[PDB]
């Protein structure tokens, strides 16, 4: 979900920083990065 | 034909009239339908002839209708 | 993928292998009739002599 | 021998009632009557493995036999006792005759085979296709007794040649040609199946033309 | 600095190939438990005067195959070719030795339709012999590629993964040889 | 048992001696001997062009 | 006709590759000569007469014609292989252009 | 790549435990003694994970941390050529057709078709292996 | 010694005939080296082998229909009544040393001859070599293919065995006699009365040994002379124009290659003649009208005619107390195919309107309509050929015989349509594949990760590049384009030496330097020639 629809021949014109299992969500919503780390545990 | 459709359009025979393929397909289905006339007593083959003829007629009709409406060229 | 040509080989091996097993329906005897479990000795040549079972195996 | 009859019936009950009936009268649309077929028909149908059949189709194929020689004789005697019929030839020791059935005139057997058999089994018993799903199987595996019983009983679509239409000596000549035409090696190289031009054209295209074109590639150039 | 992709793919496939021999092993053991006391039964008479020298040749082929790997890792294409040609010859000798064993076993009454032991013995050893033949084809194909282009690291990788298959084949035979000729 | 299924051709109703029938062995299509007689299906097959 | 390219196959003399290639061509020609001599020998001395079915000489007779084609075929084929190799390894490579004037 | 083989070692231990337990539990209070088919399959199922896990264990301890094995690596750390990946090839469909020809021959038991299929497979496999290694034509 | 004799003989020849200017012209003629150009030599070499083996066979063959009693060594036929034609055919294969080898080589040579024409005709059709000024050369060849078909058909009818005698009875007799009005008069004029008669085999023997081969030889000589003075068409490429021929001269490169190819073709036929049994007439027996075996297939070149008979329905007409049988459909259809094959170049020049001089061939991908039409014809021919083998296929492959007839019947109309559509799309798609190389270069297969995470594939430009690095798009020139880096020399060379031991390093360096120097000069010569013209 961090690439175009459809993806190019080699699937990626760029890659984001990978820090969790939701890299695209972090890329599209940078402001939610702090919330996900804080609220991850019940 | 244009070079956008057939890149080597100027290097050889690259266009066949659509009327030839449409009439040939209709004659194709008609020949399948006339072959039910024969000495065979079974009808399994007849249903196969009918199905293939119907498929050919449907393809010809779809192509003709789409070319008439202008969706394909 | 790691092996692009091996990836393409899997598709065609899968397409032609499936067609071989299905091609039993065009034989006069028919295709395999012992169930997908192919329990023995029902699949033995004595009990399943037709070529439909052999095409199913291959 | 009462031992041979009750053994045959005991084998028959758990293997041949579902399609042929308990009293050998036949089950309609499942199997014909076995009355009058004789021991020769049972011997052929069981020793060739054709029986017991497994399903209804265009033609019941041959397969490994479900009984051994002793059980075949018991089954044959039980069917023979119900309606009579032809019997399989036997030798001096009472065993099924195999070598004594080989005739001495193979030239006569060849002409008889070409008149009476070649049409369905091909020039050299390689088999041939029939109308709808049926076929004349290749004759290279049948022993002389099986060929004799096939000629006697006429299985499935093969004509039931009687001992009057084809005399025992004529039958022995035919099986001599059948047995020798299968055991004779090819003289001009690999036999290519013995089916005639059809394998010959296939072999040419896949071997000589491939080699000729492959050699042309090596000598010639691309682009 | 990275794992060899071809080596990982070959090792992964080699592990899966072992399950194919697992099915053959199960058939041999199932028939052995139903033998009744005679395994192998008459008239099968296994002789170690031929299997042992044949087995030793296949084991020695692994050492020369490893020598070719060292030459390949060293960049010496000619050293790789010499060792792999020697390995191919001994591997061919193994196939001929197995076939010569097959001929005498058939003449003495041990065949696939003849007995249950013949079925499991020929399927287990015959399928391994097919794997040996496939390995010999791999040697020829790899050596033919050595005459096409300069000795590159990817080409040296292909030499290593071929030796992986040959080592796998040799190890499987040791299990087959010990299970058939000693654990009767 | 199959004599009730026999259909006679006009002018040939008495050409058979009971259950014995005689037909020419030459195929009417191109002259090949059509001698592949199936006893059960009562079909005469010509090996040349499958008549 | 103008030959725009014409060069010898071995500009560098005294190389082991040239001698190795020379032997390779000779080996194929030698095989053709050996097979041609074999064809002469099998045609004269191999049992060629037909033997009846079940006879002791049937097997040898069945290999008479196969041996004729193997020796004859391999002989001229090897000569052809050697001739191709000589052209591709010793006859100088040339590119020639001819005006059609058609 | 320490996680990858830890996956296989974890599977290896369970398969070894199941193979041992099943063999012992079938040796006792089970009709016919040891059930050989399942025991052989379970024992060599452990072998599959053992070979792959052992190889990954040896590869892991040789090379240091990779960019995809780092807990805080940057995208720019992976810059460089990855390797060779085939752009296109029609050989794979020929290999499958060659293999399917042999299977059809084996299904109907036609030795000539089996021989043709095996020859086709060898030629098709040769083309795939040699596709990116054939040199230019020499004339 | 040996040098003086050649000089003396050369002067003696020149003094009496002065063939110096003419011979030098033949030695300097340039022939293109393409592999597909050798497809016409295979048919020519097969014909020569047929002449040599055919002459040998005439020394032992008696083509008589008189019935005799067999007295040869073949025990399974001792005493069997047979014709003299079948008598001597057995004598050749059993009583003459090498007769079986010669007879098998002859019939294998016929199969290669027929197969070579079909393959050679395919290249002429697909590459456009039939265009002007070569319309008549196509026409002459089309007659040669028809003559070869009937010559082969008469060839295996000579032994008068059961298999071929059945083929004669159906094809030569029933179809001929079924023709309307004059059909029975043609049968009487050819058989001398009714089938089989007593003069068919001698007449077929004469037609097969003198007349048809004599016409073929005359037509072949005209074919070779036309393709020897009209020149040979070449594929487009570097330095190739409509007014020149690029390749090698006859002496010595082309003569050696042609002669070596003849030796290799003979070896292939010699091996097949002595490794594969072909036409074992003794297993079939003498022909009797009351006998008939299954799988009565003719030779593969005559299968499509038989397949047409098997597939066409039983449509007959009975006008005014007459009969028009089913064989008339095959007879008319057979003639229609030959008429279309002969007159195709004129049909295309009428349809396309192209009536210009053509010396450069067309790649089949660049003419999608003709390629699709030819693929359609090939598919139809293959289906007709396999329909003749429907009974054989039914037995071996477990297919209903009724199904095979209807599969061929329906496929006779559906399969050519499918193949035409697929081939037309395939031909255009290959044009797109050629284009992608032109504007983007050769895909090297190496994937590179950029610092920002982009994945790009390294491309090898075939020409000049931009300041950004992207290659300038190139224009298609009708020539094949490289698609593999190894074909461009990126793989290098393994190293000079034997297969097991290396040569000294100085020798390897000298050899590789000479090779790199030679290839550069060859490319430069072609480039300089192309630039000049
Ligand atoms: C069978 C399955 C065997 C293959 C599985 C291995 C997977 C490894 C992945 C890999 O590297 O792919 C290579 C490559 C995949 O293509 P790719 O994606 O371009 O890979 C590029 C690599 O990154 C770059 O790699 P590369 O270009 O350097 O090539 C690597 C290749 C180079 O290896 C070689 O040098 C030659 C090996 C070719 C295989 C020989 C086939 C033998 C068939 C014998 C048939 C008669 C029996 O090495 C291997 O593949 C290692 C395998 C060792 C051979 C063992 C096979 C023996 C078969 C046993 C028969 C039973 O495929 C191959 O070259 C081999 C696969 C072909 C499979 C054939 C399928 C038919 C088999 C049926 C046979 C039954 C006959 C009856
Ligand atoms: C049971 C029935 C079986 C039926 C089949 C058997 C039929 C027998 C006929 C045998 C064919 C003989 C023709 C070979 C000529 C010898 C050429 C030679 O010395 O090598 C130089 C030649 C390259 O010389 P070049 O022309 O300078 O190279 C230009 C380019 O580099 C060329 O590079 P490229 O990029 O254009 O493509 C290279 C291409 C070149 O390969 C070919 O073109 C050969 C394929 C033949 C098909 C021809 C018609 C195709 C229609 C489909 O290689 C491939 O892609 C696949 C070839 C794989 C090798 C075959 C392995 C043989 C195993 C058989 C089992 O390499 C080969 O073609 C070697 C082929 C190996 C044949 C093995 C001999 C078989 C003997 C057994 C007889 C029984
Ligand atoms: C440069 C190019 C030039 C070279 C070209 C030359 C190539 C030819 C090579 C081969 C030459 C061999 C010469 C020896 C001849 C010989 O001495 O002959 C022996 C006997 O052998 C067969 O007897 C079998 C039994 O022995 C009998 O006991 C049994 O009875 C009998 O059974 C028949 O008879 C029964 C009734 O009796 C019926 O019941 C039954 O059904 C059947 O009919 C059996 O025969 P059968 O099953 O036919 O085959 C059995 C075959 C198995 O098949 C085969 O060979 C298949 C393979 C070849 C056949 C032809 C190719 C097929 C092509 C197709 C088109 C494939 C389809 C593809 C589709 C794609 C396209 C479609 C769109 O096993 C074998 O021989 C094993 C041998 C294998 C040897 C392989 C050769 C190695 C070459 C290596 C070269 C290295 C060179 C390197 C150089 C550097 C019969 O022939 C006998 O008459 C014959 O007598
Ligand atoms: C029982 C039994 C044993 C009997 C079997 C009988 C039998 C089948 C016998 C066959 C014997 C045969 C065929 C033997 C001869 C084989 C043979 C060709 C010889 C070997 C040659 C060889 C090994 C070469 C090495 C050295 C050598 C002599 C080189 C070649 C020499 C020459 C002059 C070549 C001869 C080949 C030849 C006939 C043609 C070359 C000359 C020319 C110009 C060819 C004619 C020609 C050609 C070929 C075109 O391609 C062409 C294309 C387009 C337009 C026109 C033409 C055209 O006219
Ligand atoms: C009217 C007409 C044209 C009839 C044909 C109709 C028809 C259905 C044909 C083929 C049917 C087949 C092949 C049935 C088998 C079942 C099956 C697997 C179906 C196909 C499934 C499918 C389409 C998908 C799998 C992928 C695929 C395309 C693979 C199939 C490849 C194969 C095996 C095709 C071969 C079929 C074929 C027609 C070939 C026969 C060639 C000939 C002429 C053989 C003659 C021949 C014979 C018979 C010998 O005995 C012999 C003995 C020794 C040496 C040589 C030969 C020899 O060549
Ligand atoms: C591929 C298949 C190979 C052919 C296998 C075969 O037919 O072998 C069985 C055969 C036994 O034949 P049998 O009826 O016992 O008569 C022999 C008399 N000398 O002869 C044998 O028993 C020979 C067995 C040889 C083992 C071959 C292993 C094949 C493995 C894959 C299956
Ligand atoms: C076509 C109508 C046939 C004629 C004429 C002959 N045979 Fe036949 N035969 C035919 C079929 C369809 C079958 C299979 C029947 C079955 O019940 O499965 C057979 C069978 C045989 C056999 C058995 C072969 C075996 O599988 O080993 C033999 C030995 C045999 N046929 C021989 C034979 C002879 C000698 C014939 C001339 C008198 C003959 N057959 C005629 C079809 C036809
Ligand atoms: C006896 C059969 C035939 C023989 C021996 C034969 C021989 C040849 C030869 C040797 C050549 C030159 C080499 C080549 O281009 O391949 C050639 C060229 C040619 N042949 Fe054939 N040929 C035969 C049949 C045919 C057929 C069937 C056709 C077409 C229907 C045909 C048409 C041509 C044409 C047009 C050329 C022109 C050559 C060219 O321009 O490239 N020939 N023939
Ligand atoms: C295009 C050329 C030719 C073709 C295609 C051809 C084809 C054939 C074929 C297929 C046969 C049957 C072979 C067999 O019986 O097994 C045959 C037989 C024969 N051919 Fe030819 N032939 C050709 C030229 C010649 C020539 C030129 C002669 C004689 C000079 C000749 C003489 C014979 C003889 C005598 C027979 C029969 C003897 C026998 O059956 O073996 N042929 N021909
Ligand atoms: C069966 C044998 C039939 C005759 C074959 C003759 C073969 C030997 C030819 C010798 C040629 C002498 C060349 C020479 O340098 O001497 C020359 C003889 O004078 C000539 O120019 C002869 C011209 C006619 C030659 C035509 C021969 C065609 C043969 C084609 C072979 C492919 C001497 O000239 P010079 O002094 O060297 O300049
Ligand atoms: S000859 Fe009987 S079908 Fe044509």
């Amino acid at each position: 979900w961090a690439t175009s629809c459809p993806p190019p021949r080699h699937n990626f014109t760029e890659l984001p920083r990978i820090r969790s299992e939701r890299p695209a969500f972090e890329l599209h919503y940078p402001h939610m990065v702090e919330r996900m780390r804080a609220e991850a545990h019940v | 034909v244009d070079v956008e459709d057939v890149p080597s359009a100027e290097w050889g025979w690259s266009h066949m009239p659509i009327g030839v393929m449409h009439i040939g397909g209709l004659l194709s289905a008609a020949f399948l339908l006339v072959m039910m006339r024969g000495n065979h007593v079974g009808h399994v083959e007849d249903w196969f002839l009918i199905g293939f003829a119907a498929v050919i007629v449907a393809l010809v009709g779809r192509n003709w209708w789409l070319r008439r409406r202008g969706w394909i060229r | 993928v790691a092996f692009p040509r091996l990836n393409a080989l899997s598709f065609w091996l899968f397409l032609f292998g499936a067609l071989i097993a299905i091609a039993g329906f065009i034989t006069p005897g028919g295709a395999a009739d012992f169930g997908w479990t192919a329990y023995s000795p029902l699949t033995d040549a004595i009990h399943s002599p037709g070529a439909g079972g052999d095409l199913w195996i291959m | 021998q009462s031992a041979l009859l009750r053994t045959g019936k005991q084998l028959f009950e758990t293997s041949c009632v579902s399609c042929h009936g308990a009293n050998l009268q036949g089950v309609p649309d499942r199997g014909p009557s076995l009355i009058g077929t004789g021991e020769a028909a049972v011997y052929f149908q069981v020793s060739t493995g054709r029986m017991p059949a497994m399903r209804g189709e265009a033609q019941a194929p041959s397969k490994p036999p479900h009984f051994d020689e002793s059980q075949i004789d018991a089954l044959g005697a039980y069917v023979q006792a119900n309606g009579g019929g032809p019997t399989v030839p036997r030798d001096d020791h009472g065993a099924v005759a195999q070598e004594s059935l080989i005739g001495g005139d193979v030239a006569r057997g060849g002409d008889l085979f070409r008149l009476n058999c070649a049409s369905c089994h091909n020039f050299t018993g390689k088999g041939g296709a029939l109308s709808s799903g049926k076929y004349a199987p290749d004759l290279g595996d049948a022993n002389p007794a099986q060929i004799y019983t096939a000629m006697l009983t006429g299985p499935q679509n093969m004509p039931k040649f009687s001992d009057r239409q084809l005399t025992p000596d004529e039958k022995r000549d035919i099986v001599a040609y059948v047995r020798e035409s299968a055991e004779t090696p090819s003289y001009g190289g690999y036999g290519l199946g013995g089916f005639g031009p059809a394998p010959e054209g296939m072999a040419m295209w896949i071997i000589g033309m491939v080699a000729a074109i492959g050699v042309a590639m090596w000598i010639g150039s691309r682009a | 600095n990275r794992p060899n992709m071809v080596s990982v793919g070959t090792i992964v496939w080699l592990s899966s190939e072992l399950m194919f021999f697992a099915g053959l092993f199960a058939m041999y053991f199932t028939a052995r438990a139903q033998a009744g006391g005679a395994w192998p039964p008459e008239p099968t008479e296994l002789n170690l005067a031929l299997a042992v020298p044949v087995t030793l040749v296949l084991i020695a082929s692994s050492f020369t195959c490893q020598m070719g790997v060292f030459a390949a890792e060293r960049g010496d294409v000619f050293g790789l070719r010499r060792w792999y040609v020697i390995t191919f010859l001994m591997g061919l000798f193994f196939v001929l030795g197995q076939g010569y064993e097959y001929i005498h076993l058939v003449e003495h009454g041990t065949t696939i339709p003849g007995s249950a032991y013949g079925s499991v013995f020929y399927l287990a050893t015959g399928f391994h012999g097919l794997h040996v033949i496939g390995g010999l084809v791999a040697f020829v194909l790899l050596l033919a590629r050595t005459k096409m282009s300069k000795f590159t690291p990817a080409q040296a990788t292909a030499a290593i993964v071929v030796s992986y298959y040959w080592h796998f084949v040799d190890i499987v035979w040791i299990a087959l040889f010990a299970t058939i000729y000693f654990v009767r | 048992a199959d004599m009730h299924r026999v259909i006679k051709r006009k002018g040939q109703e008495s050409f058979n001696f009971g259950e014995l029938f005689a037909y020419t062995k030459v195929c009417s299509h191109l002259g090949c001997p059509s001698s592949l007689y199936e006893q059960q299906t009562y079909r005469i097959l010509c090996p040349c062009h499958q008549s | 006709v103008e030959t725009i390219f014409k060069e010898p196959r071995w500009p560098v003399p005294g190389t082991k590759a040239e001698k190795r290639t020379e032997r390779l061509v000779a080996y194929w020609l030698m095989l053709g000569g050996l097979s041609g001599l074999a064809l002469l020998l099998v045609f004269l001395f191999w049992p060629w007469e037909y033997q009846p079915f079940g006879s002791e000489g049937e097997f040898l007779y069945s290999l008479a014609t196969p041996l004729y084609g193997l020796t004859f075929g391999l002989s001229i084929l090897s000569i052809g292989i050697g001739a191709v190799l000589f052209q591709k390894k010793f006859i100088p490579e040339e590119i020639s252009v001819q005006d059609r004037h058609d | 790549m320490h996680i990858e083989a830890r996956l296989f070692e974890i599977l290896t231990a369970f398969f070894a435990l199941a193979a041992v337990v099943y063999a012992v539990l079938t040796a006792m209070f089970a009709t016919g003694g040891v059930e050989w088919a399942g025991t052989t399959a379970l024992v060599l199922t452990t072998g599959l994970t053992l070979i792959t896990g052992t190889f990954f264990r040896f590869v892991a301890r040789r090379l240091d941390t990779r960019p995809e094995d780092y807990e805080d690596a940057e995208i720019s750390d992976g810059a460089g050529e990855l390797g060779f990946f085939a752009p296109h090839s029609w050989w794979p469909i020929l290999i499958s057709l060659s293999f399917s020809t042999a299977a059809v021959g084996a299904a109907l038991w036609l030795p000539w078709l089996i021989a043709a299929g095996v020859a086709f497979v060898i030629t098709s496999v040769c083309g795939l292996v040699f596709e990116y290694y054939w040199g230019p034509e020499k004339h | 010694d040996f040098a003086k004799l050649a000089a003396a003989q050369g002067d003696a020849i020149d003094s009496r005939y002065h063939p110096s200017a003419a011979v030098r012209r033949q030695l300097n003629k340039v022939f293109p080296t393409h592999w597909s150009f050798l497809l016409g030599e295979i048919a020519l070499y097969s014909f020569i082998i047929l002449l040599l083996t055919g002459v040998w066979l005439t020394l032992f063959f008696d083509p008589s229909m008189a019935h005799v009693t067999y007295d040869g060594v073949y025990q399974p036929l001792r005493g069997v009544q047979m014709s003299r034609a079948y008598e001597t055919a057995l004598d050749i294969s059993f009583e003459v040393r090498g007769g079986l080898f010669v007879r098998q080589v002859h019939h294998w040579a016929a199969l290669m001859f027929a197969a070579s024409i079909m393959v050679h005709l395919a290249r002429i059709f697909f590459t456009g070599a039939f265009r002007r000024p070569r319309e008549a050369n196509w026409v002459i060849g089309s007659l040669l293919l028809i003559l070869a078909m009937f010559e082969g058909f008469f060839g295996y009818s000579l032994p008068d065995d059961l298999l071929s005698g059945t083929g004669i009875r159906a094809a030569l007799s029933g179809i001929t006699m079924g023709i309307p009005v004059i059909g029975t008069w043609m049968h009487w004029a050819l058989f001398g009365g009714d089938f089989p008669g007593e003069i068919l085999i001698p007449r077929l023997y004469a037609l097969h040994i003198l007349l048809i081969p004599g016409i073929i030889l005359a037509l072949i000589g005209a074919h070779l002379a036309l393709v020897w003075f009209q020149k040979h068409t070449q594929f487009p490429g570097p330095g190739r124009t409509e007014t020149n021929v690029v390749g090698v001269r006859v002496m010595p490169v082309f003569a050696v290659k042609s002669g070596a190819f003849f030796a290799m073709i003979t070896g292939v036929l010699g091996l097949m003649g002595g490794l594969l049994t072909i036409n074992p007439i003794w297993n079939l027996g003498p022909y009797k009208p009351s006998q008939v075996s299954a799988g009565s297939q003719p030779d593969f070149y005559m299968m499509w005619t038989d397949g047409l008979i098997r597939l066409w329905p039983a449509w007959e007409f009975y006008p005014f107390g007459h009969t028009i049988p089913q064989g008339v459909w095959v007879a008319v259809g057979m003639g229609l195919v030959f008429a279309l094959l002969i007159a195709y170049p004129f049909i295309e020049k009428k349809v396309t309107g192209d009536d210009a001089h053509h010396n450069l061939l067309q790649r089949p991908r660049d003419v999608p309509v003709r390629t699709a039409i030819g693929s359609m014809a090939i598919a139809l021919y293959l289906l007709l050929t396999f329909a003749c083998m429907n009974d054989i296929i039914a037995l071996k492959f477990h297919i209903s015989l009724n199904a095979t007839t209807w599969i061929g019947r329906i496929g006779m109309v559906v399969l050519p349509a499918i193949v035409y559509f697929v081939a037309y799309r395939w031909a255009i798609s290959l044009q797109r594949s050629d284009r992608e190389v032109l504007e983007h270069g050769v895909e090297t297969g190496i994937i590179k990760r950029l610092p920002h995470g982009a994945y790009v594939e390294l491309h090898q430009p075939l020409g000049p590049v931009d300041e950004h690095g992207h290659p300038i798009p190139l224009e298609y020139a009708g020539a094949p384009l490289p698609k593999r880096m190894n074909k461009l020399g990126s793989g290098g060379a393994p190293g000079t030496g034997s297969f097991l031991f290396p040569d000294p390093a100085v020798e390897h360096e000298a050899l590789t330097e000479a090779a790199h120097a030679s290839e550069h000069k060859s490319l430069t010569a072609l480039k300089e020639h192309q630039d000049r013209i």
